[PDB]
RNA sequence: AGCAGUACAUGCUAAGACUUCACCAGUCAAAGCGAACUAUCCAAU
């Protein structure tokens, strides 16, 4: 009676757009640059590139009542940190090619 | 499966397979998803859409379906305005 | 197995013994202000700045411009403080501010801005647009001399160039009117370069205009080292950067090596690199002023190619990489019927041997 | 060669020239291409149909107002701000 | 016999015949909705018609 | 037979940092859904209000500051009775809008908090930007 | 836990992926269109 959830793509792995980076019951890894979130908190790549995991300062949305209450009660000088997953775009959006010589 | 019919001594086709599957001439088998018509009210739009897709069978299933049908069901057909005409032949398949 | 931190861990100075006695943020804004400050700081652990932040030489950018002007801070602070006390003394000023009817003269602000922070804001804009990266290979200068370039559009109108504003090639058909503050006896060089126009070499530029040995503000009397040529950004090639550079010469300079014929309609002869041109004359002239505008193709460009340049107009398109698909498999288990269309090149029916 | 096309009406050739200037080359020849089909017959038929639509569209003077492409929308705002920067010669 | 919610079929007032089942509270009057109607490609009034099942 | 001027590289190299952004094809940094503010923009307007001054910045998503207007500047400060009131915030918007047009910046995103948006200072500052030609909303990216 | 609240674009379509695993089933989803713009057979129709 067990299921498989966790990191599908580890650090430095190459992902294509739409690849599921990780599956989680709760937010253990947060969406970074070019990483989308699903309804079930699934993390997926929005661009083709290399997966990177970093530690970034956490700032919740002002309307996230539950999270805003936490940060307001923190001692001044203390910053919350979380683990974020990013995708570093490997290719350019496009190139300019000569098509005609009018 | 009947390998040798009582009256003709010939292999027989499993008609249960003909009712549920479409065989493309390339060897692929197409089927429907189980329960695509049942209890739609309790299914999300995304689940309902994948339930109405025509999906391919795996290698193991395809070989089993091939044994259960005789050569007549594997012949090339030229039906007029067949919706699956283009899918009968594979393209750009290296393997 | 545990590894000791490779440096000070976050939220470690915080004394946990007297948590209740510590001062809390109490506000989202105060936490956010501290959060942004912490993010900017460098950290031993992996951060977004590492992978996405641009990698640039740690050594400070060389400054190749004119020296900063000398200012007496004590006198400057004295006059400014007295000016504000005079302004605040007026009852009408206080009433206008309280009733929210007061406003600032935009024209007067820009006049003072040009004298004070404008050179440093133009440098920031030039840095953001990559002019220093592409013109002087990363060397930077502060445009101390405000350079005013305007294109006469029609008879009574003028299209100004303000460091990045868009000017169409039609408006730039003729040489612009250039003015700047220059003391008597000074000699200046003015060039116009297209950073993104070159059709053959990625790193090269086109010398659209080059005036040398300009006496003071009399641009017309300066020698025409290269006749003016309108910007011709190719259709579909995007937005091009056109940068006017003003150089303050230290003495008369011989530009025969850089001379070009009149008229010059050969793109090979107008191929230009500002870094190489300045490098040979760095001893005698210093970058003084900077203006630039953004240009994209317009109908007038076609005339330049067919008539002035006597060539066919090149057209470009923005092409994206072909969509990625996984390697096709003989049995695409659980994939929709349309899976076979992803690997199909022709939409028309095929019949094989028949 | 569009300008010297006797079959097309003279008012139409002018309207086609401005509307499809990007297709006309240095020699004044309107160039149409089609590569949508394997067969040359279908490709040629696509080109001829393009010529017919051009002549028809030209003769239909009341061009239908339509919502601009997203690309045009920003260009309209960019063109509007560019005029805002235009100034007048102080002394003329 | 009894349920908190009822499954009922909403029919479009446009007369196209498009209908979708919807959930409403048992102790409520006939439901009317502005649900989207594919046949007309725009939102249209929907009128509750027939009870399908009890949840 | 071959014209000298007609030598053109098959691929055009446009080094203008804003080229793809101006064409609306440059990719915005999507993601960061669980944190504030969003990174999905090319340029954004950021307003910093201190105890004594008001500052408005236009910066690229990469963190570079394109243009800025601040009450600390003498050019603006000398025409202001106070540098911390609504009039100062409105004046900064009018000045920043002019500098934006001169820099070719016509679109940007504004990411305020609920209280900042409601405040009259930001309403007046936003109005000055819109009346100055800045849209305060960016065009969508063109994926196809 | 064998439910409820409460919405009615839980619309259409479509790259790329996940999955208790073997199958069946199940899950996430860019772009686009349109909006908003904040179990099987059987039985009833
Ligand atoms: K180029
Ligand atoms: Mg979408």
């Amino acid at each position: 009676s067990g299921r498989r959830q966790g990191i599908k793509k580890m650090e430095g792995h190459y992902v294509h757009a739409g690849n599921i980076i990780a599956t989680q019951r709760h937010f253990r890894w947060h969406p970074g640059a070019h990483v989308g979130v699903g309804k079930n908190k699934c993390l997926y790549a929005l661009e083709e590139g290399i997966v990177r995991y970093t530690k970034e300062v956490y700032v919740p949305h002002p309307r996230n009542t539950e999270a805003v209450d936490l940060i307001t009660r923190l001692p001044k000088g203390a910053v919350l940190y979380k683990t974020f997953v990013h995708v570093v775009p490997a290719k350019p959006e496009g190139t300019f090619k000569l098509v005609a010589m009018l | 499966l009947t390998y040798f019919s009582a009256r003709k001594g010939k292999r027989k086709t499993v008609k249960a397979v003909i009712d549920r599957f479409l065989r493309l001439h390339c060897g692929l088998w197409v089927r429907r998803k189980a329960g695509y018509k049942k209890k739609l009210w309790k299914k999300t739009p995304a689940r309902k859409k994948r339930l109405r897709e025509f999906v391919f069978c795996n290698k193991t299933q395809s070989k089993l379906l091939d044994k259960m049908t005789t050569s007549f069901w594997k012949r090339r057909n030229w039906y007029v305005d067949d919706p699956y005409q283009k899918y009968h032949d594979r393209t750009n398949l290296k393997v | 197995r545990r590894t000791p931190p490779l440096g000070p861990m976050p939220n470690s100075d915080i004394d946990l013994s007297n948590l209740e006695r510590l001062e809390k943020y109490r506000s989202f804004d105060r936490y956010r202000r501290r959060a942004e400050q912490e993010a900017q700081a460098p950290h031993w652990w992996r951060t977004y700045r590492e992978y996405f932040g641009e990698k640039t030489d740690p050594k400070e950018k060389i400054d190749i411009g004119l020296p900063p002007p000398k200012v007496s801070r004590t006198q400057q602070l004295l006059e400014r403080k007295q000016a504000i006390q005079e302004l605040r003394a007026n009852v009408e000023e206080e009433r206008a501010a309280r009733l929210r009817t007061a406003s600032v003269p935009l024209d007067a602000v820009r006049a003072e801005w040009e004298r004070t922070c404008g050179p440093y804001h133009k440098q920031r804009l030039a840095e953001y647009y990559g002019l220093y990266r592409d013109l002087f290979h990363g060397a930077t200068f502060v445009p101390r001399v405000p350079l005013h370039v305007a294109y006469a559009v029609g008879e009574d109108d003028l299209m100004p160039v303000y460091c990045g504003n868009e000017v169409t090639p039609t408006e730039a058909a003729q040489a612009p009117e250039v003015t700047y503050e220059a003391e008597e006896g000074s000699l200046w060089t003015l060039l116009l370069t297209s950073l993104d126009g070159h059709l053959l070499e990625p790193d090269a530029e086109y010398l659209h205009w080059l005036l040398t040995n300009i006496p003071g503000n009399r641009v017309a009397e300066g020698q025409v080292t290269c006749p003016y040529l309108p910007p011709f950004p190719a259709r579909g090639s995007g937005i091009h950067r056109l940068a006017f550079l003003l150089f303050k010469q230290d003495q008369p300079i011989d530009f025969s090596e850089d001379a070009r014929p009149s008229p010059c309609y050969q793109l090979a002869q107008r191929t230009f690199r500002t870094f190489d041109f300045y490098k040979k004359h760095q001893e005698t002239m210093t970058p003084a002023g900077l203006s630039f505008f953004q240009c994209r193709w317009d109908d007038s460009v076609t005339y330049i190619f067919h008539q002035l340049l006597d060539m066919r107009e090149p057209v470009f398109e923005f092409v994206r990489p072909p969509p990625y698909h996984p390697k096709q498999k003989r049995f695409p288990h659980r994939q929709p019927l349309r899976y076979l269309d992803r690997y199909r090149d022709s939409h028309e029916p095929t019949y094989g041997i028949y | 060669h569009l300008a010297t096309a006797e079959w097309i009406a003279e008012p139409v050739r002018q309207k086609i020239a401005i509307t499809h200037k990007n297709k006309i080359n240095r020699l004044g020849e309107l160039i149409l291409t089609s590569e949508s089909s394997r067969y040359q017959f279908r490709n040629l038929a696509d080109c001829l149909q393009k010529i017919r639509d051009m002549i028809t569209e030209a003769s239909q003077t009341p061009k239908e107002p339509t919502k601009e492409d997203v690309k045009l929308h920003r260009i309209r705002i960019e063109n509007m701000n560019r005029e805002r920067l235009r100034q007048k010669r102080i002394h003329s | 016999s009894k349920s908190k919610n009822i499954l009922v079929r909403m029919v479009s007032e446009a007369g196209t015949g498009f209908c979708f089942n919807t959930k409403r509270n048992r102790l409520r009057e006939k439901l009317t909705l502005l649900h989207y109607d594919p046949v007309v490609k725009q939102r249209v009034l929907f009128v509750e018609k027939k009870k399908i099942r009890s949840l | 037979d071959p014209v000298e001027n007609e030598a053109v590289a098959p691929e055009f190299t446009n080094r203008n940092p804003r080229n793809l952004e101006l064409l609306s094809v440059a990719r915005k940094e999507r993601g960061w859904r669980t944190v504030f503010p969003s990174r999905e923009f090319w340029h954004r307007l950021r307003v910093i209000r201190t105890q004594h001054h008001v500052e408005a910045l236009v910066e690229h998503q990469n963190g570079k500051v394109v243009v800025s207007a601040s009450t600390r500047e003498w050019a603006i400060k000398k025409h202001l009775y106070s540098t911390r009131n609504v009039v100062a915030c409105e004046s900064i918007g009018r000045v920043l809008a002019q500098r934006c047009l001169e820099a070719g910046i016509n679109f940007m995103v504004y990411q305020p908090t609920p209280w900042e948006a409601a405040s009259d200072s930001m309403k007046r500052l936003q109005s000055a930007m819109t009346e100055g030609g800045v849209v305060l909303r960016e065009p969508q990216r063109i994926y196809e």
